Order: structure tokens, then sequence, then C-alpha cells
RNA sequence: GCGAAAGCCAAGGCCUGUCGGGAGCAACCAACGUUAGGGAAUUCGGCAAGUUAGUCCCGUACCUUCGGAAGAAGGGAUGCC
RNA sequence: GGUCUUAAGGUAGCGUAGUACCUUGCCGCAUCAGUAGCGGCUUGCAUGAAUGGAUUAACCAGAGCUUCACUGUCCCAACGUUGGGCCCGGUGAACUGUACAUUCCAGUGCGGAGUCUGGAGACACCCAGGGGGAAGCGAAGACCCUAUGGA
RNA sequence: CGAGUGGCUUGCUACCUCGAUGUCGGUUCCCUCCAUCCUGCCCGUGCAGAAGCGGGCAAGGGUGAGGUUGUUCGCCUAUUAAAGGAGGUCGUGAGCUGGGUUUAGACCGUCGUGAGACAGGUCGGCUGCUAUCUACUGGGUGUGUAGGUGUCUGACAAGAACGACCGUAUAGUACGAGAGGAACUACGGUUGGUGGCCACUGGUGUACCGGUUGUUCGAGAGAGCACGUGCCGGGUAGCCACGCCACACGGGGUAAGAGCUGAACGCAUCUAAGCUCGAAACCCACUUGGAAAAGAGACACCGCCGAGGUCCCGCGUACAAGACGCGGUCGAUAGACUCGGGGUGUGCGCGUCGAGGUAACGAGACGUUAAGCCCACGAGCACUAACAGACCAA
């Protein structure tokens, strides 16, 4: 009577087209708890390799022992805070309304942007200030921005601009905050916001795969048996009914897969380090030698090596935080045997 | 059911033709079912080790043949792994006979028996020769 | 721990560990070896084994 | 090599089963190779594909119109010097 | 019923058959499970003696079933190979075309509408695609009835 | 006995189509219905518990694998939480299959004088077309908004992004004479679905290394050919799943429902006004799209005679055209050379042994030799090539 089975693929990611911003960016973002503090951070995708732990879980019968987990290195190397944004209360949403901007650049940001020569940071700041003491001051993020030119197996020195928010704490005294940050010259390591053993959310644009058929994009069924043969293999058996005389945008079709954006969810840090401890012989694959300050992110990461990936704190944590794991032993085996 | 303390990769399917790790009779099973799973649509019943699976007498004594019985699947040729990263796969797709309350048909139980199957199945443990 | 076939330092969390019909236990630190041993080769009569030299 | 069999090569003929250039060359299709574990669960039906395979020796059942069955089946062997 | 029609009134065998409606007949074998297949029973809707009956060694690109072996047929799909496919030069057709035509959801209508009514939606052009729709294209339906039609 | 809803079965009618709207069953793929099989929350009980029985709300999700038969239907087996039913031209042949029905061939049974017949059986018996329009999946180019860069917003849009079971403790406890035997909660894992990634396991790898059969270049060395690798063994990068990683809790308002205050009706009453609670369901949360949102958006900076872009050049984290992204001497972008890291498995030549053989001759072994040959990765290195130079533009 024609068993039952759940379509072929999500509708959620929909459409699966080609990104705008190969640069991910957030939507949502944190509750306050705490300390003011900036919400997130960013690095460059390294490679893999596994690392031998000790179970921090006090609900595991293996609390103690030895257990090799995979772990996706990412070069981490400090950014820099180059402002701070304001939005007002507006009845169309968050609408922005000023930038305070620094006066030390760095060497090569004009590679992307028209770097300021005369701003007014004072006036700006008190345009804000003013828009706090009306009550209609909505969330305070800052333009952070990286520097790719402090990965040397990165062939981008472009710098790679994106929104970051700030919140903790009450919104008189996370606006000092960041304007604190801005005033040195915004130079902020992963110590600053991550602590190692904490989970946090990869956000990532994928491989790029071109344009692939139904039975790899949306994982349908290849033409079984006979139906084989007949000069259809990889060819769904139909577009749709007589009646809805039209072609449903739920149905499996051909198009472009990859590059899309995807927030991969409760990510644990493992540990947070500088030097070569994570590196491996004879260099990453396609990447290079990892010296300096990086990241070990548990399981897999979205997008190539060497792409632009962005942290988070977990937005939807499920598990107790179990800080700074027994690390025991990294492994440095070649990825070429 | 209790955490096996490793992912197996399910090496049998349902018609699948396993040996008898026992001295009940029974030289050569048949798997039939595996207890607690539901498939979709178009799949083959997929077993693995340390699966309860309702299984038919193929090979044996007169009295031990055409028989549905239940069983334990002790031994498998697909690699399954340990928590340390480690992989270990036998050298055949093995299972024992058992009851209602989980005990083993027999007395004596042939060959090398994983060391997952004895958390769960305790009473086959305390029955095995080899423990791997 | 080191491999019961090459004599390989095996890099741990990296191999797998055949049981045999007996019940004897062979560990093996890649695929390479695993292909060699059911071809009916032995470890001391090939060169490139870290056993024979 | 049993062979007017295959495969390779002469003598001889030809590059005219007569449009080309470019993209690691995507999806998809035609021919097709290899696929771990399971092994017909596929399907009306093992359709398709596959397995066996030459030669020598041992051995060969029921039945049979005594001709056959039968290369039954099954087991061993096979290079080079 | 214990003859009557119309002469006789199914003998050997064979049999739920390529023939049995009932029928997936009942028993059994075989499978976890067998409208299948084989054996036996068999009152055979409506088997049967050259309208040939029965049996059979051998033979068969003849129909059905079971086992051993093998395998991507499947579980479940992956990578690869060659010619295409995509872009450039050159060459250069055809099928089809009442008109208009960016559609969709309902409704209405000769009861199966892109074109009517009401709404919704809708900036234009172009590339690749797989073919849901145009009751798509292709053929004055072979079916069916009709004709004081044909063979 | 009476009253009806449905349009799934059958029947009736003959409105529609005979200048053809392709059958049944199956399959693949998509949306839906509720008259709910499971899952959630509830009411009653012939509710002790436990497992049920019957009813209410509810369509989010699920509802699987197999034996006979073309079967739909149905009978059967084992698993399951359950293995629900129906609509979409009895969904779907310019998608598939072609087993059944329904051609021409043939057999059997019945009827027929006979040709031949059968809503009896049976064997064999074909599946066309280069897509104009539209539809949707993805990809570009223009115009509008009215000079450039970078960062955002969020009207809206999509989702199931999660469903489900098992086990542990609770506890052999509540309950029960006993047998038997739960829960709230906290844990661990499994299955189905989903998205991403390749350290590891595996697959592939007609890159590559080796062995070896036939044959041809005299032998050797070294090569071609044997379907696009002769075959056999091993197999890196990459891509992959059979591998690995991640996928809530909580809120807000309800439904059925349990109730509170409460009148009409001095009492009573959950309801008429008012209110507290209560579903896997609804909104939020979360993920993806999203300035063409014609109200055609906001901020920061830069420039309007120069900001910025295009061509060009060297290449990929990109790629069917187009697109995209990075680098261009203030440089490591690609190649060569050298390391390093890898694959294979011990080079050619010479030396010793070698069954033997009068000698010539000799398959082969050892050594020289982790040797030789090879690499789609990395490092180092400006040696080579990113040169020269064009255009547009407020
Ligand atoms: C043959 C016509 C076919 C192809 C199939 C036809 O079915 C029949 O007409 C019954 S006889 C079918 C077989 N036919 C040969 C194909 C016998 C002559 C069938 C299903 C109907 C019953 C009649 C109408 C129809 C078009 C609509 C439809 O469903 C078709 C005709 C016009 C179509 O051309
Ligand atoms: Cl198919
Ligand atoms: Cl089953
Ligand atoms: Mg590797
Ligand atoms: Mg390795
Ligand atoms: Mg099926
Ligand atoms: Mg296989
Ligand atoms: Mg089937
Ligand atoms: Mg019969
Ligand atoms: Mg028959
Ligand atoms: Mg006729
Ligand atoms: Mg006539
Ligand atoms: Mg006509
Ligand atoms: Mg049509
Ligand atoms: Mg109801
Ligand atoms: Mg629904
Ligand atoms: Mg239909
Ligand atoms: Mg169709
Ligand atoms: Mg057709
Ligand atoms: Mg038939
Ligand atoms: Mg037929
Ligand atoms: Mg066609
Ligand atoms: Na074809
Ligand atoms: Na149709
Ligand atoms: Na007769
Ligand atoms: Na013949
Ligand atoms: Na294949
Ligand atoms: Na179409
Ligand atoms: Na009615
Ligand atoms: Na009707
Ligand atoms: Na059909
Ligand atoms: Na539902
Ligand atoms: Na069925
Ligand atoms: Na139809
Ligand atoms: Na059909
Ligand atoms: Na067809
Ligand atoms: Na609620
Ligand atoms: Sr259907
Ligand atoms: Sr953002
Ligand atoms: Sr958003
Ligand atoms: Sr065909
Ligand atoms: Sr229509
Ligand atoms: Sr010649
Ligand atoms: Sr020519
Ligand atoms: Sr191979
Ligand atoms: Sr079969
Ligand atoms: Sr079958
Ligand atoms: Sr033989
Ligand atoms: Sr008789
Ligand atoms: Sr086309
Ligand atoms: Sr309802
Ligand atoms: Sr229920
Ligand atoms: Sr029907
Ligand atoms: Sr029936
Ligand atoms: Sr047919
Ligand atoms: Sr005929
Ligand atoms: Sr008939
Ligand atoms: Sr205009
Ligand atoms: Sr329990
Ligand atoms: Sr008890
Ligand atoms: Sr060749
Ligand atoms: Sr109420
Ligand atoms: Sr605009």
């Amino acid at each position: 009577p024609q068993p039952s089975r759940p379509r072929k693929g999500s509708l959620g990611f929909g459409p699966r087209k080609r990104s705008t911003s190969e640069t991910p960016r957030f939507n949502s973002w944190p509750s306050d708890d705490g300390q003011p503090g900036v919400q997130g951070f960013a690095g460059y995708k390294a490679g893999m390799t596994h690392v031998v732990l000790v179970n921090d879980e006090p609900n595991s019968p293996r609390e103690g022992m030895e257990e090799t987990v995979p772990v996706t290195v990412i070069e981490t190397p400090p950014m820099r805070a180059v402002a701070l944004r304001a939005y007002e209360d507006t009845p169309y949403g968050q609408r922005p309304l000023t930038e305070v901007w620094t006066d030390e650049f760095h060497s090569e940001l004009d590679r992307t942007l028209d770097v300021p020569e005369d701003h007014d940071p004072d006036a700006a700041e008190e345009q804000i200030r003013d828009a706090h003491e009306a009550g209609d001051l909505g969330d305070l993020r800052l333009i952070t921005h990286t520097v790719p030119d402090a990965v040397p197996s990165v062939p981008k020195k472009k710098p790679d601009v994106m929104e970051t928010r700030v919140g903790g704490g009450s919104v008189s005294d996370r606006l000092d905050h960041a304007l604190d940050i801005v005033e040195d010259g915004g130079e902020h390591a992963m110590n600053d916001i991550f602590r190692a053993g904490e989970y946090a959310d990869v956000a990532g644009v994928t491989k790029g795969k071109g344009t692939q058929g139904p039975v790899k994009r949306w994982g349908v069924q290849k033409r079984k048996g006979k139906h084989a043969r007949q000069g259809w293999r990889r060819r769904i058996g139909n577009l749709g009914p007589w009646n809805p005389s039209r072609v449903r945008s739920t149905v499996p079709q051909q198009g472009q897969t990859g590059y899309h954006q995807r927030t991969e969810l409760n990510k644990r840090l493992i540990d947070i380090g500088e030097g070569d401890e994570p590196t491996v012989d004879g260099g990453f694959v396609n990447y290079g030698e990892v010296d300096g300050p990086y990241t070990l992110v548990k399981g897999s990461v979205p997008g190539p090596d060497k792409r632009l990936v962005r942290f988070r704190p977990a937005v939807r944590p499920n598990d107790q935080p179990r800080l700074d794991p027994e690390v025991r032993y990294v492994s440095n085996e070649s990825n070429q045997g | 059911m209790e955490a096996l303390g490793a992912d197996v990769t399910q090496g049998l399917e349902k018609g699948s033709l396993i040996t008898c790790a026992d001295n009940t009779g029974a030289r050569e099973l048949k798997v039939i079912s595996v207890h607690g799973y539901s498939g979709t649509k178009n799949r083959h019943p997929k077993a693995g080790l340390g699966d309860k699976i309702t299984v038919s007498v193929t090979k044996g004594t007169p009295e031990m043949r055409r028989q549905v019985l239940e069983a334990v699947v002790v031994r498998q040729r697909k690699p399954i792994r340990r928590p340390d990263g480690t992989r270990v796969k036998f050298e055949d797709n093995a299972a024992v006979i058992v009851d209602e309350n989980e005990d083993p048909r027999g007395t004596e139980l042939k060959g090398p028996i994983a060391r997952e199957v004895a958390q769960r199945f305790g009473s086959v443990a305390s029955a095995a020769t080899m423990i791997v | 721990r080191e491999c019961d076939y090459c004599g390989t330092d095996i890099e741990p969390g990296t191999g797998t560990m055949f049981v045999h019909k007996d019940g004897a236990t062979t560990h093996f630190c890649s695929s390479k070896c695993e292909n060699n041993a059911d071809l009916g080769r032995e470890a001391r009569n090939l060169e490139w084994t870290d056993t024979a030299r």
C-alpha cells in the first residue's frame, strides 16, 4: 500500500544556492549572564588530527580512562576590534546609529576598506550616550577584523571583516567595556573570550562542490534493478503528479551543492594553545606548517582547509561545562599514509 | 539497552548464515530479526555484535533443526570500534543461543568472544572460554 | 605499543586488531601489512619490514 | 597453440569506418573497471552481471531402448633450470 | 431406479492435469513464513484410448520449482575509464506554429481553463537542467456502435 | 425503527472526449486529508498494581523487512512504539517496468455440422518524439531604486531538524494475601531523519612501484601491443560511508481536560463577565534565504577629476558559459631546484655461491642496495613566469 518514508534531504537549509559572503554572518547571539565581553572569535581551518584525552564526564563509567578523540586544527591568530556600532530601537527593528573608530590601523587593512583619515569619535560617542539616556539604544556590536597576514599558510592578506556582539552586563557598563578595547588598538586573542573545554558554535561556508545531481544533493535513490539499465540511472521517478500541474520547489532536483553557510552547533574546544604542538609531519595537506596561535575543535568543522571559520559561545548547550581537559597525547603523524 | 562501550558497523543482515558458537547441537544459524530494531523503507534489517537476534537453525541435529530460537551475536567479520580508536575484527561471524532470562542454552561455548558482550550478557561471559 | 607483524611503532588511536580462530591476537600498523599476511608472505623474508632490518 | 582458434608480427595496404579547438573535463547518458560486510534480502522470474574454464591422472551415482547417462559428481596435478 | 431418451452408457490406464468450476481442494515434503513446486488422495464443473491412452532413456536458445557455488540484483551507494555532454571555429537541418500568452489558488463553463469571474502573485533578458502542465507532438481510434459499407 | 455525512467500493445516467486524454499491478518522487495504528495530554472503568478495555483533544513525526500470488485485495513469518486508512485523471509510461488484461502463432477442456466461439485455462508475443510555451531547481546579464568601498538591518520565506525506543538508578520500592509489579526524576546508549567533515576504519585511485604470461624491437638492458591497466600485488592526494562530528532546555497562548472567584436562580454552578492551569500540536526559541520590501532600507568611511571598478597577468578555498576568491616585485601566486613528508619493496653493472655439465652453458641466491624508480602535499628558495600597458568612472 506504498510504504512510508521521510522525504529526501532537509527543507530547512533552503534554498540550496551559492553563499553571498564567504565570511559567515551570525543571526543569533548568546543571552546576557555575567561579565561584559565579546561574544565570538574567528580563525582559519588547518586540518585534522587525533588527540587522546581523559573522560571528563561524571555520568560516564569511563571517567578517568584514556579516550581517543578526533580534532580539527584551526589557527586562531589575534584579531583587532577596530570599531564600535550602536543600534536604535525603531518600530522597524534594530537600525544602526553610529560608529566609533580608531587611529592606529593595520598596514594592509586598506586592501578591502576605505580607511578613515578624518573621523570624530567623541561626538559620535555622545550620540550613543544620548540615545542611551533616551532609552532607545538596542544592542552594541563591535566591527571586528582578522589578520590573515599572521597565518603563513594562507595566501590571502586582504582582511576578512565581520560584526560581533558584546553582552553580559548592564547596557551602561558594556558600552564602556567596548570603548576600552577600541582605544588601545583592539588586540584580542582567543584567551580573552574562550576557555578550553567549553562548547562553542562554529559557523562556516561549506566546501564547494559545483552543480551536482539529486542522488548526491538530496540523497535520493539510484534507479534500482532493471530500472537502472533502461537509460535512467541517477534521475528521479517524477517531478510531481498530474494535478497540481506545476513542479513543486520541494521535489529533489539538480543544482548547486556546497558553498552554503552552516552553523554547526555545540562544538567542544579541546585545547587552546600556541606553537607547534598540533602540527603534522610533512605539513598539513594543501595547507602547510602550523606554528603559532591555535584552537583544537572536536570533530569536524564546515569548509575546506584555508577558509575562515567563526566561533560563538553555545546558544543551546546540553551538557554542563567541563573546563580544561587533561590532554595527554596529541598526534603528529603524517596525513600522507 | 545498556551501552556496549564501542561503536559497531552492523556486519549482518536478515537471512544471513552465521555460526553457532556452542554445544547445543546447532551448527549453522540464520538471522531472522534484530530485537528492538525498526528500519526504513527499502533496507535489509541489519545486525551487529552484541545484538539479541531472532534465529532459525539451518544445519544441525534432527531435534534442533527447524527451530526458531533467540541468540546473541558473539563474533562478526566487520571491524568494531573500541574507545581508544583501535578497530577489532574476528575470523568469522558467530552467535550463541540464549533463553528467556538471557542464559545460554548450552554449557560450553566454542571460540573467542568480545569484551563488550560481557557487560550486557554476563551469564554468557561467566561461561566464556576466551575474551578479547 | 608495538606491531605484532612489522615491528613498527603504532600511533595510538590508529589501527586494527585481528583476532584468530583459536583466539590469538595480531595488531597491524596499517592496511598494507594486513594484506601481506593474507598473501602468505613472512615478515622476516621481506626486506622492507622493521623486523628484517 | 589441437587449430584456417586468441594474442603479437611480417609481406602488403592505410592513418579517408574523413571536421576540428578548449575546460582534472561539473550534473546527466553510453560502453565499462574495482567496490568493505552480507549474499538473491532485488525482481513476475538471478533479468543483468558473475562463477567454472585448457591438458594430464584418480574417480564417477540413479536410470537406461545397453547406444547413453558421463566432461556426471567429486579429488589431485600444471612454471623455470 | 434396483430401465428412458437416442446406438451404447467410460473398460486400461491417467487424474485438482497446459483439462477441475468450486480452489490458495485435503494430507505430506520444503521454508521463519511457500495462491509456487514435487508426492499421495481424487466423487474427473466438463480426463480417457490412433478426436490415440499411458511410460519413457536420449535430445532442447521450449514452461515451472529446489539445492551447492558466484556475484553491486539488493541492503546503499562510492571512486575510476573512454565517447559525449558544457565553452570556441566551421558546417548546418527538422518536428511543430488560430491568435494572445509572467503565472498560481479557487470558482464558473459542454461536467478536465495560461486566456471567463474573484483573488493572489508578477521588473526584463539570457545559461544549464530534469520533463509537472499545455487533457504536449506524432496517427481523420484498430475498441464499440452505426452504414440497407468491403473482403 | 428513524435521521444523516462522505465520495474510498459497486450500481445507475450517457453530459464531456472516437481527426486517440495510453491499461492494471508495481516502482520512483512530491503535496494533502482525519473518519488517529504508535507517539503527547486527557475522561470513564467490570480503575489495587501491572498489562488492558472504551471515549476526548490532536495530522508534528512515524507507521518498517520478508514467504506464496501479476495481483489490488488477502493468507503467512519474524521483528516493532506501531508496523492506520484515504485523496491528488482509481497521483505519477513526452519517468521506469510490462508480470496481468487485450492482436496476429499454438495447445487443452466446453460448445458448435462448420468457419469458429469462451467475461475457461496455458506457452510465446514491440513501449516512438532533438522541448516552442509554461512550471520549478540552480546559474548569469541589464534596468529601477540614484559616485565607491566595507558592515548591517528584516518586511517576509523555509524546516521535523528533530522523532522514537531501550537500558540504569528510583526499586524488587509504591500497590497486592500472594503472584506479580509501576511513577515523578537523574543518567547512559540505540534507531529513524537531518546537516557537515575525512585524523581514524573502509572504498576507490586505467597517478605510481612491483611480479609475471604471449609476442615483437637479435640477446641484454630498455620499450610497444594484448579495449581503451594483458593479468596479478601494493597503493599516496582527492573524493567518499561502511568512517567521524553536531542536531535543546525553557518560555508565551490554547485544545480536550482539572479547577478558582462568580451571577442570572438568596443555594448550587469551572462560565454567562473574570481568572489559574493544561497536548508531541500553535507562536517564540534555533537554522537557512532574504534591499526589487516601488515605504525599492540603515551606519561608517572614501571620492565627484578622481574613490573605485574593468581588462590584463599568476593561480584557486571557486567553477558547465557567466559567476566567485586570492595573489600581481613594498611579492612566495604558479613552475624548476633542494629538503621534508609519502608510495613501492631492494636498480642497471659488477662480485661470490649455484643443481649440475668435459666445456660452452646455467633457472636462481647473497652482497653492493631502507636500494632503484615515483608523487596531484608541505617547507626553503625570487632562478623562471606575475611583465608591459589599455579602458571606464560621479
Ligand atoms: C487504444 C486506445 C488507447 C490507447 C487506450 C484506451 O483503451 C482502450 O481504448 C480499450 S482497448 C486498448 C488496447 N487497444 C490497442 C492499444 C485495442 C485496440 C483508453 C485506456 C480508454 C479505454 C479509451 C480512451 C483512450 C484515451 C484515454 C484512455 O484512457 C485510453 C484511448 C483513445 C487510447 O488512445
Ligand atoms: Cl528505480
Ligand atoms: Cl525482520
Ligand atoms: Mg591520511
Ligand atoms: Mg596510515
Ligand atoms: Mg520494497
Ligand atoms: Mg561487496
Ligand atoms: Mg519484494
Ligand atoms: Mg496440486
Ligand atoms: Mg503445473
Ligand atoms: Mg473488429
Ligand atoms: Mg460481405
Ligand atoms: Mg473515427
Ligand atoms: Mg495527457
Ligand atoms: Mg476528531
Ligand atoms: Mg502533515
Ligand atoms: Mg492512476
Ligand atoms: Mg507522466
Ligand atoms: Mg511511453
Ligand atoms: Mg502470468
Ligand atoms: Mg503472457
Ligand atoms: Mg522523448
Ligand atoms: Na537511453
Ligand atoms: Na500522465
Ligand atoms: Na470425451
Ligand atoms: Na535445435
Ligand atoms: Na558496478
Ligand atoms: Na514537462
Ligand atoms: Na451525502
Ligand atoms: Na462514481
Ligand atoms: Na502504475
Ligand atoms: Na500526523
Ligand atoms: Na505482498
Ligand atoms: Na491517466
Ligand atoms: Na503503468
Ligand atoms: Na512505454
Ligand atoms: Na504548554
Ligand atoms: Sr498511491
Ligand atoms: Sr553578523
Ligand atoms: Sr535572520
Ligand atoms: Sr527500455
Ligand atoms: Sr489543471
Ligand atoms: Sr608493414
Ligand atoms: Sr573531410
Ligand atoms: Sr587496487
Ligand atoms: Sr528469490
Ligand atoms: Sr522474493
Ligand atoms: Sr576439477
Ligand atoms: Sr472409473
Ligand atoms: Sr534538455
Ligand atoms: Sr478535526
Ligand atoms: Sr495514544
Ligand atoms: Sr482497481
Ligand atoms: Sr482473494
Ligand atoms: Sr505482458
Ligand atoms: Sr490463436
Ligand atoms: Sr480469456
Ligand atoms: Sr520604469
Ligand atoms: Sr526500569
Ligand atoms: Sr518475583
Ligand atoms: Sr596499453
Ligand atoms: Sr475549559
Ligand atoms: Sr535598494
